[PDB]
């Protein structure tokens, strides 16, 4: 019926890019750069947050089936965003994505787009669609962050602080392979869990079951804390590796 | 775009309705006979009929009634067309000048309504206060007949009874009263309402409702001396007036459905009834005058008079002369004698009026080697069925060959100097367990005879029970001599086998010329037949020999010879068969994308398939590969009646809505999609039902005649008897004639003031489109009948194109020449 | 697996014929070589390379892979032309969207004039159609092109909705700017004729009501060529858009512009007196001018007409195949 789009962390060591000789760190750097390229380009074009994420998910899934050494990352990204626009009904013309890409990319980087940027991108759409197996509908952590936050009742300001911090964590997670490991519902919970831990908020008190210390179980059944701790760890690693710190 | 020309070679011959009255003068008795689109006015004399006037109307005549409102000297004529054009007409004669006055007119169509199953019913008041129209289910339309209603404005009254069979205005009521038989789940019933013009609604009726026979079909309004109404069914005749209820159930009328009625004696003492096996009855009202000064109905009696043609309408002429208006056979004038003849009949035929009847199929053959060509039609149905030989000898010479059974398909086999004709006759389940024919006929009067002994379906094990009295069709192939039209041979097909298709041809390397018939096993239980045969016969030395049989899993609706192979249409499948050296049929290739492959025509390696609902599809045989290919389809959905190929690019088709269309290849190779789309480039409302298209012309050619501007010749036969010719035009000639039509339409006065452009507009219940790509030849040919002043008005400011002179003015005499050349095509 | 779409080749189908001319490519009828199933392939041409894969096809793929209901056409898979090997840039082959093959279409059955619908057929017909629309509406999807051509019927009596090329998701909490001219003129709701954007899912209900009446009359209700003439016909029957029946009509772009000849009174119940009382109520409520007063899909299924219709007893429409013969 519908395809399985989630792999285990251990499986990411056997991605095509890795097996052609890319070291793990480099594939991750390419994944962030490609995702952030998609984010930056779409933001300049005014795109909805769902459109940006859908492109990034297409992108991340793509390089589970193909290698970075044979398919250039900035070209793929532009293609993903181009298709994501059509899927999420926020369409853009390919020439406008190329233009925006030129502004944000170096000459070396834009070299990947070659002599005819639009052509390289429009030609890749055929492969992209077959790679993602025409599973075009994608759900993102954002809708669950809001759906779950709406059922919290309490200090308006503490909950809004929780949501915004968690929302930032969602945006940051798009740079990682978490999109390929855990359903979005879990991600939304994990970022709520992280924002709470950092703000010293006890979310159970805002739920309809205030003495149910594992507040997530009423939103997402069957999620071990281990999963939530792993996701949290992976998110904070991005902050510790970079120069940026937790938003608070 | 495409340009075509349509002319009528023989006008409708079928009588659709007849009324008697005082229309031309308050003094004369008239017979107004109605054929589709044509009104014929006769005056009744010592001779049966004196013809006085004939007019054409731009509409199908659906209601025709005569009424004489207070203040008029003579009867006025009401006509409603099938497109809901209404008018009131008056006859006016000034010495030698005869013209028809349009006194009132309008279109009574409603924006919202469901058309009724039993059709448009039109009735007029006894006092001529109102005209009632039953157009839609659940609604009764009233046109009040006031002096001021020159536009025939009308209003609807809500009718609770949705399903009405027949309604007639009743005589002898304090206020206008409608008597109608209706159907609801509990059976059929007779009810009465009253109609209030002041309140514009129905009020309670004079006499109660009664549940009536389930097959009650007609309401007769009994005149004032007797009062009440008579309801005719299949088994019984019933009279209802207030509390009085009379019911006669003669054993004679159960035999055949009664379809027409007319009043013999004005007081209502005697009525004429007719049925479909041609029997003519006399309904008698037995007076019972009581000493109280009242006249009451004693009993109802039915007396068999004799045999007439299967009658659509009966009209009694004054002095024992009856006019038999027939749609399935020749119309007639019969005399009812007081004394029976030695055979027991009181009916003796006087005159016979030719009716080409339903033309089920026809072929053009040059029987005398003249290069003129004759037209042989399958005409009539049941006892009135016949072949007709038609040649353009201006009138046409017509020979009639009675068959007394229904002809279905015809094809000529020159090698054998004879015709093959498929026919079916009606037998009835009898006490023996078999069936008995009601009358001798062609398939029983053949010189030699044979019966299929095929074992193909003999395994049966499928039960089909028979009840005494039920009808069955028995199908036959007839071998008929081309000079004498003697039935030389009759071959009877299997029980429940229907012959649907017939061809005469050679196949493959086989030098023998065969008759090939396609059949279907028709059982009442089946929605679509699932068994069938293709049978190869050889007519040799006065005997038909069965050469080979091929079983198929459907009905072979149509077969056509395809470059030495047999093209066949097993419902939903188009198949090409090869004829082997072992004299058996072998399948080569198939096409399966159809709903029902009813009609097939071919040209070269192209095939035009006509579908039940999917219009027309151009196929091609790709000899290099040995299979078919879909060239293009007409994607607009149309119900088909017949198709014909005009040329390699233009295709003709006829709809069950009485419409014609021509589809052309889009002739654009830019996209594959454009190539595969046949686009309707011609649309035309003919007004007749086309059963058969046939390439040919009856025009006598000695080679001295120059080619007319029209190129090509397709003849077509219709159900109302009309014959027509479709021919192509150059762009230049079309535009001249089209521009001339628009000029003629402004000049020529229409009966009922019906717009010609409206009449020819493509019309289905759902859609109405202006006509395109077709020149109404009959309108063009009426230029020669309009007055000279009108001729100059028509040719004023008329220019030519694509000629020696780019713009050239037309003279009236020049157009008189052009039209006269066009009158030669037919 | 069954989910790995876009790789299987169209070789696996025997093309039988061209059933129709579609928006983005022509639909062909085909037989599966392995199973014998009859399918309908909708060809997708991305060889144009104007702006790639058509968005109409993207919507039909995105939406139908989510929607599973007896009355919603199913996309079985997506297959491709023989693709060029190792040269993805040169490849210009097309994709085919595989669907279940439906024998007839409501317009084709009606244009032939062959089918006669009894009240009990119209009940089985509309119950399926409105139950399907309910499924789509509960999932926040709008069809936006409900016409006779898009309603597919089998000889068995099963009804499925089909051309979702113009369908998009609707969130009630957020009013979103939309394309105002989205439905076929004959079935267009009054709000879209008067220029309404941010339209409700009730636009589809109006279309289904037009069909409801068309099944009883056998002829479309509002037949016009121009947007103004259409508003006139609707107004002759339903009443002129006026402030009383449609309070917010004054907010629509063209209300002052597109006035009908008169301020007509509603006659729907009079001109449709022949319709059964149960249905005439359904028609009256489905063809209500104000989108806020027009019934929902669920309300039609909880109506005296369609509620007690047992769906197991699907009734085949009166198909007169032997008539013409
Ligand atoms: C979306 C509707 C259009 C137009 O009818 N096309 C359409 N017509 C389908 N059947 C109709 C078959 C008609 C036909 C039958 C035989 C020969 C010629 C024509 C059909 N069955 C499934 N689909 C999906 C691809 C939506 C369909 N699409």
């Amino acid at each position: 019926t519908k395809p399985c789009w989630y792999w285990d962390k251990k499986d990411l060591a056997h991605t095509p890019s890795q097996l052609e000789g890319l070291d793990p760190a480099t594939e991750a750097r390419y994944r962030r750069e490609g995702a952030r390229f998609i984010f930056d380009v779409g933001t300049r074009l005014g795109l909805h947050y769902d459109t940006l994420a859908t492109g990034i998910i297409y992108f991340h899934r793509f390089y589970m089936f193909h290698s970075f050494k044979q398919f250039p990352r900035y070209v793929t990204g532009a293609c993903c965003l181009f298709l994501a626009g059509k899927v999420e009904e926020t369409p853009k013309k390919c020439k406008d994505i190329i233009k925006t890409a030129r502004s944000l990319l170096n000459d070396v980087q834009f070299g990947q787009f070659g002599d005819d940027p639009k052509e390289e991108v429009m030609v890749l759409e055929r492969i992209l669609l077959q790679t993602i197996k025409f599973d075009l509908q994608v759900e993102h952590p954002y809708q669950f962050l809001l759906k779950y936050a709406k059922q919290l009742k309490g200090d308006k300001n503490k909950i809004q602080k929780l949501v915004q911090m968690a929302w930032t964590f969602v945006n940051d997670s798009l740079c990682t392979t978490l999109s390929l490991q855990w359903e979005p519902e879990i991600i939304a919970v994990a970022v709520m869990y992280l924002a709470g831990r950092l703000c010293k908020f006890e979310i159970q008190e805002w739920t309809s079951k205030p003495m149910y210390r594992r507040w997530w179980e009423q939103f997402v059944q069957d999620v071990p804390v281990d999963v939530l701790e792993d996701i949290c760890h992976q998110i904070l690693d991005l902050y510790s590796q970079g120069k940026q710190q937790m938003p608070h | 775009m495409s340009y075509n020309y349509v002319v009528t070679a023989q006008k409708p011959t079928a009588v659709n309705g007849c009324v008697t009255g005082h229309f031309t003068s308050a003094e004369d008795l008239n017979l107004l006979i109605a054929k589709n689109t044509r009104l014929e006015i006769y005056v009744v004399t010592a001779e049966g009929l004196r013809p006085v006037k004939e007019v054409g109307m731009y509409g199908k005549i659906a209601v025709m009634e005569l009424f004489r409102p207070k203040g008029e000297s003579k009867d006025l004529l009401f006509i409603l067309t099938a497109k809901y054009n209404a008018c009131i007409l008056e006859y006016k004669q000034s010495g030698e000048s005869i013209d028809i006055i349009t006194r009132a007119h309008g279109n009574v169509q409603d924006r919202i309504g469901r058309p009724s199953e039993t059709g448009i019913i039109g009735i007029i008041d006894p006092e001529c206060r109102m005209i009632g129209l039953r157009l839609y289910d659940g609604l009764f339309k009233v046109i009040p007949l006031d002096r001021d209603n020159k536009e025939l404005k009308a209003f609807n009254i809500r009718l609770e009874e949705l399903h009405v069979i027949d309604v007639k205005f009743l005589y002898g009521c304090q206020a206008p009263t409608i008597c109608f038989v209706y159907q609801d789940p509990q059976g059929r019933h007779v009810k009465t309402y009253e109609v209030s013009l002041r309140e514009k609604e129905f009020n309670k009726g004079p006499w109660k409702q009664e549940n009536v026979e389930a097959e009650a079909s007609m309401v007769i309004a009994v005149p004032e001396p007797f009062g009440g109404a008579i309801i005719i069914g299949q088994e019984s005749i019933t009279y209802h007036n207030g509390d009085k209820y009379l019911a006669i159930a003669p054993p004679i009328i159960k035999q055949s459905t009664i379809v027409c009625h007319n009043r013999v004696d004005p007081n209502g003492s005697r009525y004429l009834l007719g049925d479909m096996e041609g029997r003519l009855f006399m309904l008698l009202l037995e007076k019972e005058e009581q000493m109280d000064g009242t006249v009451t109905l004693k009993d109802l009696r039915v007396e068999l008079l004799g045999e007439t043609s299967i009658a659509e309408c009966l009209t009694y002429l004054d002095n024992g002369v009856v006019f038999v208006g027939s749609r399935l056979g020749d119309s007639q004038l019969v005399k009812l004698n007081v004394d029976s003849n030695e055979q027991g009949s009181y009916v003796v035929a006087m005159e016979t009026f030719t009716n080409l009847g339903p033309i089920v199929d026809m072929c053009v053959v040059d029987l005398e080697r003249q290069g003129q060509g004759q037209l042989v039609t399958c005409s009539g149905a049941f006892k009135e069925g016949s072949l007709r030989i038609i040649r353009n000898g201006q009138k046409l010479h017509i020979r009639t060959v009675p068959l007394y059974e229904s002809p279905r398909k015809i094809c000529y086999q020159e090698v054998s100097q004879c015709f093959g004709v498929l026919s079916s006759r009606i037998e009835v389940q009898d006490t023996s367990g078999g069936t008995t024919a009601l009358r001798p006929s062609a398939s029983t009067q053949a010189l030699s005879s044979s019966v299929s002994s095929s074992k193909l379906f003999s395994s049966s094990t499928a039960p089909h029970e028979t009840s005494f009295g039920e009808e069955v069709e028995v199908h036959n192939l007839l071998i008929i001599d081309q000079h004498t039209f003697e039935v030389l041979h009759a071959h009877q097909f299997l029980q429940n086998e229907y012959a649907l298709s017939l061809v005469s041809c050679k196949l493959g390397k086989d030098p023998n010329t065969y008759f090939i018939v396609g059949t279907a096993m028709v059982y009442p239980e089946e929605a679509e037949p699932k068994q069938g045969r293709i049978v190869v016969f050889q007519y040799s030395d006065g005997k038909l020999q069965t050469v080979a049989e091929k079983e198929v899993k459907g009905a072979v609706y149509s077969m056509v010879e395809f470059n030495g192979k047999l093209l066949a249409s097993i419902n939903s499948t188009v198949r090409l068969y090869e004829w082997t050296t072992e004299k058996e049929l072998r399948t080569e290739c198939n096409h399966y994308n159809n709903i029902m492959a009813l009609y097939l025509k071919t040209k070269g390696d192209f095939i035009l398939v006509g579908d039940l609902m999917r219009s027309v599809l151009l196929l091609a045989y790709k000899p290099m590969e040995g299979n078919f290919e879909e060239i293009a389809r007409d994607f607009n959905p149309n119900w088909m009646s017949a198709v014909e190929i005009l040329d390699d690019d233009n295709f003709l088709g006829a709809e069950n809505a009485f419409n014609l269309f021509v589809c052309q290849k889009d002739s654009a190779a830019t996209t594959d999609e454009e190539r595969q789309h046949l686009q309707e480039v011609g649309l035309f409302h003919l007004g007749e039902f086309v059963n058969v298209f046939c390439h040919g012309s009856l025009v006598m050619q000695n080679l001295g005649e120059t080619s007319t501007p029209t190129q090509g010749s397709v003849l077509f036969g219709t159900v109302n008897g009309m014959i027509g010719l479709v021919t192509s035009l150059s762009e230049s000639w079309y535009n001249l004639l089209l521009d001339m039509q628009n000029r003629l339409n402004k000049v020529i006065k229409s009966v009922g003031k019906i717009e010609h452009s409206f009449w020819r507009s493509f019309h289905t219940e759902r859609k109405t489109e202006p006509a395109t790509g077709f020149i109404d030849g009959d309108l063009i040919e009426s230029f020669l009948d309009i007055s000279r002043p009108k001729m100059q008005e028509v040719v004023a400011n008329l220019q030519y194109d694509d000629g020696s002179g780019m713009k050239r003015e037309a003279t009236a005499d020049d157009l008189i020449k052009v039209v006269e050349e066009l009158t030669r095509i037919h | 697996t069954e989910s790995d779409w876009g790789k299987r080749c169209v070789d696996k189908f025997d093309i039988i014929g061209i059933i129709g001319e579609g928006t983005y490519g022509q639909v062909y009828k085909a037989k599966d070589k392995d199973t014998g199933e009859l399918v309908a392939l909708k060809k997708v041409r991305l060889d144009n390379e104007k702006e790639g894969f058509p968005i109409t096809a993207i919507r039909e793929i995105k939406i139908l892979r989510q929607l599973i209901h007896r009355s919603v056409v199913n996309m079985k898979e997506i297959v491709t032309d023989k693709q060029d090997a190792l040269d993805f840039k040169k490849d210009k082959g097309a994709f085919y969207l595989v669907f279940e093959y439906m024998d007839h279409d409501l317009m084709g059955l009606l244009e032939s004039g062959l089918v006669h619908f009894s009240e009990d057929h119209i009940k089985s017909f509309m119950k399926q159609l409105m139950e399907g629309l309910e499924y789509c509406h509960k999932k926040n999807f709008l069809h936006r092109d409900i016409k006779c051509s898009n309603i597919l019927l089998n000889n068995s009596g099963q009804i499925k909705l089909a051309d979702f090329g113009l369908a998009r998701l609707y969130n009630s909490e957020e009013s979103r700017p939309y394309t105002n001219k989205v439905i076929t003129l004959w079935y267009r709701p009054p709000e879209l004729l008067l220029g309404e954007e941010r339209y409700t899912p009730a636009i589809d209900v109006w279309s289904c009501g037009c069909i409801l009446g068309e099944l009883f009359t056998k002829k479309p209700i509002f037949q016009a060529n121009l947007e103004l003439a259409q508003l006139e016909l609707i107004s002759r029957l339903c009443g002129s858009p006026c402030p009383a029946v449609w309070p917010d009509v004054i907010r629509l772009p063209y209300f002052n512009t597109m006035k009908p000849k008169k301020q007509y009174r509603r006659r729907l119940r009079e001109e449709f007196s022949f319709i059964p009382s149960a249905a005439l109520d359904l028609l009256d409520h489905m063809l209500t001018l104000d989108p806020s007063k027009r019934c929902t899909a669920e309300q039609t299924l909880q109506s005296d007409f369609l509620k007690d219709v047992e769906l197991s007893k699907m009734a085949p429409p009166d198909l007169p195949h032997w008539q013409d013969c």
